């Protein structure tokens, strides 16, 4: 990121709720990304943590944010079955129609990995 | 399903260190930075300590830590790789290069304190004195490759195959077969898997701050089960 943008990158996959919000009020870049370009709401997408997910988006997080490898936060909450994840990410815009370099869509990730919550509502 | 994949759960320090000698050209890399397993995600940064690189840096991303590779819930029983840690594993393969020379690698891989380091010693012969790696005729970028994996009851490991495809700047491509062999250094149990395959990704870049002979690296690795219509 920046330095502030790294910070926020760090404590956001590190779950650290409380450090992100502080980070966020003063001034963290939310679209920060790392040299894969994961921002903030991916890693925190990947590792299911809800509170700095909604922290994220309130401060204007792009929902529909591309790594390198094309992988959206939606790819990354469906990669480890995050159902009330998914459910706020489509609430605020998620693409379920966005690919990855693999054509794969989340839907066809709950495919993969056999989830029939998930499945339902990703169509 | 193994204490050893507890050791990967946040962002993990990687170390890589390789001896080199390759139709008697001597050379040292050395390698550090990070990894993030339940992403799948490496990004690393490598320096030749001992001068210019006799060999393209492609040539040598297969050898210089399959640990980080992203094994979904449903397949956590499948990861040797973690299993084994953190006293470790042994990686040996042999690397063909088509028309051309062979790579013999010996690799421990294991954590030292909270760092995960991979230690290599890489023997290279037979190479044409102008062929595509003597001669630095890959292109500086990668190709995405499926690994394919299969318990050995036998030995407590694991055997894998795949071929890398190399990029060469008239158009054309040099495959490098590699057939590959995991060991666990402990006596501790490990997870034997059904067959299964990782589904790799790299990209290769330089450091605009870097002097020295180099490669930065960024990796994304996935495993994933067969499916109906492979084979």
């Amino acid at each position: 990121g920046s330095d502030l943008g790294k910070k926020l990158l760090e404590a956001a996959r590190a779950g650290q709720g409380d450090e992100v919000r502080i980070l966020m009020a003063n001034g963290a870049d939310v679209n920060a990304e790392d040299l894969h370009g994961s921002t903030p709401l991916h890693l925190a997408a990947l590792i299911g943590h809800l509170e700095i997910v909604e922290v994220l988006l309130k401060y204007g997080a792009d929902v529909n944010a591309s790594d390198m490898w094309g992988n959206t936060p939606l790819h990354l909450a469906a990669w480890s079955g995050h159902l009330e994840i998914v459910e706020v990410l489509l609430k605020n815009g998620a693409d379920v129609n966005a690919q990855d370099k693999f054509g794969k869509t989340a839907f066809d990730i709950s495919i993969d990995n056999g989830n029939e919550d998930l499945a339902e509502i990703l169509q | 399903v193994s204490k050893g994949e507890e050791l990967f759960t946040g962002v993990v320090p990687i170390l890589v260190e390789l001896d080199g000698d390759v139709n008697g050209h001597k050379f040292s890399v050395s390698g550090e930075g990070e990894g993030d397993a339940t992403y799948g995600k490496l990004t690393l940064k490598f320096i030749c300590t001992t001068g210019k690189l006799p060999v393209p840096w492609p040539t040598l991303v297969t050898t210089l830590v399959q640990c980080f590779s992203r094994y979904p819930d449903h397949m956590k029983q499948h990861d040797f790789f973690k299993s084994a840690m953190p006293e470790g594993y042994v990686q040996e393969r042999t690397i063909f290069f088509k028309d051309d020379g062979n790579y013999k690698t010996r690799a421990e891989v294991k954590f030292e304190g909270d760092t995960l380091v991979n230690r290599i010693e890489l023997k290279g012969i037979d190479f044409k004195e102008d062929g595509n790696i003597l001669g630095h005729k890959l292109e500086y970028n990668y190709n995405s490759h499926n690994v394919y994996i299969m318990a050995d009851k036998q030995k407590n490991g694991i055997k894998v195959n795949f071929k890398i495809r190399h990029n060469i700047e008239d158009g054309s491509v040099q495959l490098a077969d590699h057939y590959q062999q995991n060991t666990p250094i402990g006596d501790g149990p490990v997870l034997l898997p059904d067959n299964h395959y990782l589904s790799t990704q790299s990209a290769l870049s330089k450091d605009p701050n870097e002097k020295r002979d180099h490669m930065v690296l960024l990796e994304f690795v996935t495993a994933a089960g067969i499916t109906l219509g492979m084979d």
